């Protein structure tokens, strides 16, 4: 019992060595990666060599077993080298999470096994270009016919979408359009070579370049009935279920953007003089590294807070959402200062602020929205207060 | 105390070390008969030269076979033998490789605190060094039976290397240990930024051809050679050598800006170099502030001046 | 089959941006991050890669300080060595310690568990002594290979490359020896996170100096820790 | 160990008693304080009985010797019900910790030993009609005549000012302009009955009005060299070394009541209908609660970390401020928010958001401004980078 803000001996040396990672590694090609928009497979390959990917994967499927709050503290590490290479590392559990929270004994050995034994990737295919936010849209079709189901649609935005040697999809099971939400979608393991299965050419956003993401076009195609996920109507649960332990690791990754842009900023402002003075004697430019360091520091604690909650068996929608919604908005807040306080210098392209504007606005956008992220908790706390 | 002091010379290839002049000069801060131990296989050679040196009493001398690569497996009994028979207060070396593999040693033998790397003395007890890759100044009031102490090369002076004329005798032996065998060496213009010594040519020097005044130096510093970013766009070099923020990120002990105007995006490619130099014309050039040493003068009359003044030292 | 013995020591994390004292005794050093020397961090690794060669039987971690002395020995336990030894010295008398001390600690700790091979870094950052490989060497009367590039075993003889002023020299050491790992050396390896986890299992004795048979007592005493400040005079300034 | 956001069981206790306390008791009556503004004594006393006052004392004198992490906890679930309350109590605490973290056995068994055995009240006195924020600026001046020092000025704006047995005082005991804060000021331990000791009438204020705040002049008053905190001189590093301790607590005051603008706004809701929905069922009302949500959440989380960080040995000053500077201000926008979701009603004395606006603005002034707060943390961070 008792309120404690240090982490285990073991967590910090997880940091260490995530940390060194990122410095030494990451950083020192970001540029390189966010220019050619290439996606950085020897760094993936190098992480999963250290132990840093597929964290959450059970000890029984050769994983290591790890906390949402390990996972956090590591990819917050990675992020703070380069979002576009945690984002790619991040894809995998987010992949990985309904098979972890809902899957058989075999369908975990077998999914999760491999990503043990080589470095594959994974993605969580849901979204389609008719519907992101409202998930209880998807209308890409999933018949049954015999030992097997039929999925026909498109799926569009999917991170390591051209990169994964299997998807979890979520398919609308039920005709029926009175059918409710939590029984109408079904949802799958699918792996990627299955034919049917048309993958498109790369997305190029604005941000995140280096990440893979593309939209995907089913048709007709062949998933074995014993890679369903619990049963039919049940896919809507358990891609709900899956965001408890993700979202956390995406506001984690925030954060490492936002701490980027605070050091970046900081040290510029410790170097370049204006009217005979470094910026540092600038009040302004002081109350502005204030403020950022309030809100790094704050949206830091936040989703450790997430983090704690669903490694503490408690659900977390509440404090998940939260830290969603605040490093998203408060990772663009400071993105964009340090771009101001670096000047013109910050407004260029071999500087590296540039690249955190555009790679940060992402995080108000996936994952949950700004918006849907604020009718979450709207939802959880009105609740608290009524009978 | 009746305070002897002796430096234990460094030599090779029939040549006093350099750093054993600097020294030297560290060693009369302490008022006493500076002797100074000259061990090896082939010593007076250079025990004639530490004799025509300026403040060097004793001229000790110690030639045997077995010192071959001066291995401090030999020259530690050597120099514990000499101590009986003299009983110094101070024993001390030029604080090279060989210096620092040698002395901790010999302190160990003698059981005292050892102090490495010295840069000023307040006294015979109380010394000053740097610690943190330089970021303080300790300084220690060592209280032992025996000083025994390495020296910062550059923190002291040469003493005249011809001056003074010291008597020579013949040092205490020693039996060879021979649990340390020499075998072999091989010695050595650098990469860029692995380096200790960076030369960079900035838009001043005008061409390509010009830096040929950037190498000649380069040599006499055994030493890499980088530019700016300006001077790499002119055409001058290619991109490789760029220092800067665009550039290779360097900081080295010692950095050359020639002809540099120093803009904030090329000091950021190396203000922590450990030392900077500065030669520019204009003197309200960026670059000063951030050089620990520089002139307001033409390169093309400085800088050939400079390897005129290494071609001998 | 060799023994090996790591020295690993806990310094204030080169990328602390470092704080003297206000009363100017000495820096600011509590709660700052630490970790291991990185060229002890070298010497772990030259350990770990003789073992690999199967010319080691066992590697044992070694180090001198405070309880948290013991997240150093977890490092070195993670990357290869084999099983650790704190020597608890209360951050009190830790403050006052020095390479005289620690190499007497090494030199009863080798000879206590028969050790063929004593492996340091060159330099610690926080003092930047460089004593400590050298003194142990002295006082178990092995010879020492410092500043060590390269190394090999011929048998009972270390094959030690070395970065002297001009380039390398090389020697051969009669072989109970000490060597000091220098930057050249190896680049250390990463604490992969399966064998931070594996490191916690395995086993770290923890005792005093006062045991092995070493005082402590230094008449050393740092006075102050302050903060740093034609061509013919140029060459002059450099020199 | 790990991270924990779990209080332990007995802090559960703790906070248990306050919040029963707080709503059976100060909610209740503090609508008719706030009207009339009288000191609420009644209630301090009550606070004293159940504990939930003095708690930095050590058992030593007599205290229940509790951490910071411990009075921030009960500080919230008191100011949730009233800050003019709930200053008042603090205001005890802000007199004991400059003889808390620097006293002698004897004045810490004289002055903080009575307050274990009584109700007893005390003040910190440190502001000026002119300087606050720059407390290097104040010039009440102490000058040393024997055993004993002769204090002449004027304080302003303190806290239990008129209700305290005896106060914490700073002044300017170096008369050399041009000597350091370091060195220019002496703090003293006051006994209020001590002759020159003129109390003002009670300051009417936007807020708090229940609370005791008020100037105070020093006409030769004498204090004996007992008296004196560390030694001559070292009154400033003592004034500031309070502040570590105290700061995270105004901070849970701020989140208290945040807390409550958030409870009321949500409450009402629930409950009024317009264009034939629930207030709930708007959109824009929705993202306004959980927006408020996500501020307490997070200011909550904020001091509770400032206070385990000098829980646990070390110095929260960069924690202190962040929490400090961040309550302060979100308590203000979920305030002026609550009125807001309330409308007409809001605005109106009858109900109770209103007030929590006009107490909430003081958390962005005492103990050191918003902008003060913003300098310290710069200070703190900008240090961390050379
Ligand atoms: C995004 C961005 C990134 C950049 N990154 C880098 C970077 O990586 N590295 C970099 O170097 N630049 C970089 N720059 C350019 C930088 O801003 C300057 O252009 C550069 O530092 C100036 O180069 P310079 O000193 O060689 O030329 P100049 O600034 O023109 O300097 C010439 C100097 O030579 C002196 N001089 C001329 N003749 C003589 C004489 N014969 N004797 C002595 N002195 C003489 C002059 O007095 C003058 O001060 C970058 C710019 C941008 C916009
Ligand atoms: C209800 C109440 C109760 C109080 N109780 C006590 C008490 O019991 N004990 C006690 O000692 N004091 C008490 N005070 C004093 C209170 O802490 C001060 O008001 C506060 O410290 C601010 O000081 P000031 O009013 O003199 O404003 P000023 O210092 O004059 O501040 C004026 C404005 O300028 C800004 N400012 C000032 N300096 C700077 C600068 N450095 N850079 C940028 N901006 C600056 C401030 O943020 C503010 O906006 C109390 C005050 C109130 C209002
Ligand atoms: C000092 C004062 C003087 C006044 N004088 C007059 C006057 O002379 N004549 C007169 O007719 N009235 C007067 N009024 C009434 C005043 O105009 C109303 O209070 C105002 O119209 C707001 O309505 P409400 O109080 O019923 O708030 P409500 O309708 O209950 O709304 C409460 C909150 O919910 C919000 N809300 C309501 N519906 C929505 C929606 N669909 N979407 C998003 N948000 C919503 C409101 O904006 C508000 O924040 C006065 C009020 C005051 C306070
Ligand atoms: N307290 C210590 N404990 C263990 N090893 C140490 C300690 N201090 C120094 N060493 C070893 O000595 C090497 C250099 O130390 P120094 O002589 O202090 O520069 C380090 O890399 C370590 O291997």
């Amino acid at each position: 019992l008792g309120f404690s803000f240090e982490f285990t001996e073991q967590q910090k040396e997880f940091q260490a060595t995530a940390r060194k990672f990122a410095r030494e590694e990451i950083i020192p090609v970001a540029a390189e990666y966010d220019k050619t928009g290439e996606y950085p497979v020897p760094l993936i390959r190098r992480a999963w060599e250290l132990g840093l990917m597929n964290t959450h994967i059970p000890e029984n499927c050769g994983g290591l077993g790890l906390g949402t709050f390990d996972a956090c503290l590591i990819s917050e590490e990675l992020a703070y080298g380069c979002t576009g290479v945690q984002t790619a590392i991040e894809g995998n559990s987010l992949g990985q999470m309904p098979i972890i929270i809902a899957g058989n004994d075999q369908q975990k050995k077998k999914y999760l096994g491999r990503m043990t034994e080589e470095p594959l990737m994974c993605a969580y295919c849901v979204t389609e270009p008719g519907a992101g936010s409202d998930v209880a849209g998807i209308k890409t079709k999933a018949e049954k016919k015999g030992d097997e189901y039929i999925i026909n649609g498109q799926k569009m935005w999917i991170t390591n979408g051209g990169k994964a040697n299997w998807y979890f999809l979520l398919a609308r099971s039920d005709p029926d359009p009175k059918a409710p939400a939590n029984k109408a979608f079904t949802g799958f393991i699918v792996e990627a070579d299955t034919p049917g299965i048309q993958i498109g050419r790369k997305e190029l956003n604005m941000g995140q370049r280096c990440s893979d993401t593309r939209g995907i076009v089913f048709e007709d195609v062949k998933v074995p009935k014993e890679n369903v996920l619990i049963g039919d109507g049940a896919g809507f649960k358990v891609a709900m279920g899956a965001f408890d332990k993700t979202r956390p690791v995406v506001a984690a990754g925030a954060v490492g953007l936002a701490q980027r842009a605070l050091d970046e900023a900081t040290k510029y402002a410790l170097e370049r003089k204006t009217f005979g003075k470094l910026l540092v004697e600038h009040q302004a430019i002081s109350f502005m590294l204030a403020e950022m360091a309030m809100k790094v520091e704050l949206a830091r604690m936040s989703y450790q807070r997430a983090a704690w909650e669903v490694d503490s068996g408690r659900r977390n929608t509440y404090y998940a959402s939260i830290a969603k919604a605040f490093a998203g908005d408060i990772a663009n807040q400071l993105a964009t200062d340090a771009v101001q306080i670096l000047g013109g210098n910050g407004f260029n392209t071999e500087y590296p602020v540039e690249k955190l504007m555009r790679d940060a606005k992402i995080y108000q956008i996936y994952e949950g929205t700004s918006q849907i992220q604020r009718l979450i908790v709207a939802r959880e706390h009105i609740d608290k207060y009524k009978n | 105390r009746f305070q002897s002091t002796l430096v234990i010379a460094e030599h090779a290839n029939d040549s006093l070390a350099p750093i054993t002049l600097n020294t030297i000069t560290a060693a009369t801060r302490l008022g006493g008969e500076v002797s100074c131990l000259v061990a090896g296989t082939k010593c007076d050679k250079v025990a004639q030269d530490l004799c025509k040196v300026a403040g060097i009493a004793k001229v000790l001398v110690a030639q045997h076979d077995v010192y071959k690569g001066l291995l401090p497996e030999e020259l530690t009994p050597l120099i514990l033998a000499t101590q009986k028979q003299f009983n110094y207060t101070h024993i001390c070396a030029g604080a090279s490789a060989f210096g620092k593999n040698l002395l901790p040693r010999v302190a160990a033998k003698l059981e005292v605190a050892p102090i490495s790397d010295i840069i000023a003395i307040k006294s015979p007890d109380t010394f000053v060094r740097t610690i943190y890759a330089g970021n303080a100044l300790c300084t220690v009031k060592c209280d032992e039976k025996v000083k025994v102490f390495s020296v910062r090369g550059t923190s002291f002076d040469a003493a005249a290397t011809s001056g003074g004329s010291a008597s020579s005798e013949k040092a205490s032996s020693t039996s060879p240990v021979e649990i340390s065998e020499w075998l072999d060496q091989k010695l050595t213009r650098p990469e860029l930024t692995g380096a200790k010594v960076v030369v960079s040519g900035g838009r001043g020097l005008k061409s390509g051809e010009n830096f040929k005044l950037l190498y000649d130096l380069a040599d006499q510093l055994h030493a890499a050679v980088g530019a700016s970013r300006a001077a790499v766009d002119a055409g001058f070099v290619p991109n490789d050598m760029q220092v800067g923020q665009t550039g290779k990120i360097v900081a080295p002990e010692l950095y050359i800006a020639v002809g540099i105007s120093g803009a904030i995006q090329h000091l950021a490619g190396m203000k922590d170099s450990k030392t900077i130099v500065a030669i520019n014309k204009d003197p309200e050039a960026p670059i000063f502030q951030v050089a620990d040493y520089g002139i307001v003068a033409d390169l093309f009359k400085v800088v050939p001046e400079m390897t005129e003044i290494l071609k001998k030292k | 089959e060799l023994r090996v013995l790591v020295a690993v020591k806990r310094v204030i994390d080169y990328a602390v941006k470092i704080r003297v004292k206000p009363d100017r005794t000495g820096v600011v050093t509590d709660g700052v991050k630490h970790s291991m020397n990185p060229f002890c961090e070298i010497a772990v690794e030259e350990a770990v890669r003789l073992k690999e060669k199967k010319l080691v039987k066992e590697v044992i971690a070694v180090s001198c300080g405070p309880a948290q002395c013991q997240e150093t020995i977890r490092t070195a336990l993670a990357m290869g060595a084999d099983r650790g030894i704190h020597v608890e010295v209360p951050p009190a008398e830790a403050e006052r310690l020095g390479p005289l001390q620690v190499a007497r600690v090494l030199a009863k700790l080798a000879e206590k568990e028969k050790v063929d091979l004593v492996l340091l870094g060159k330099q610690a950052i926080d003092d930047d002594c460089n004593q400590t490989g050298q003194m142990t060497a002295g006082f178990l009367d092995w010879p020492q290979g410092t500043f060590a590039s390269q190394v090999t075993l011929e048998g009972d003889k270390l094959k030690v490359e070395r970065a002297i002023d001009g380039g390398l020299e090389t020697l051969r050491l009669k072989l109970p020896a000490v060597v000091t790992a220098d930057l050249r050396l190896n680049e250390p390896r990463y604490a992969t996170l399966p064998n931070i986890m594996k490191a916690k299992k395995k086993k770290i004795e923890v005792i005093k100096p006062g045991d092995l048979g070493v005082d402590l007592t230094s008449k050393l005493s740092v006075i102050s820790v302050e903060d740093p400040p034609t061509t013919e005079d140029l060459v002059a300034k450099l020199k």
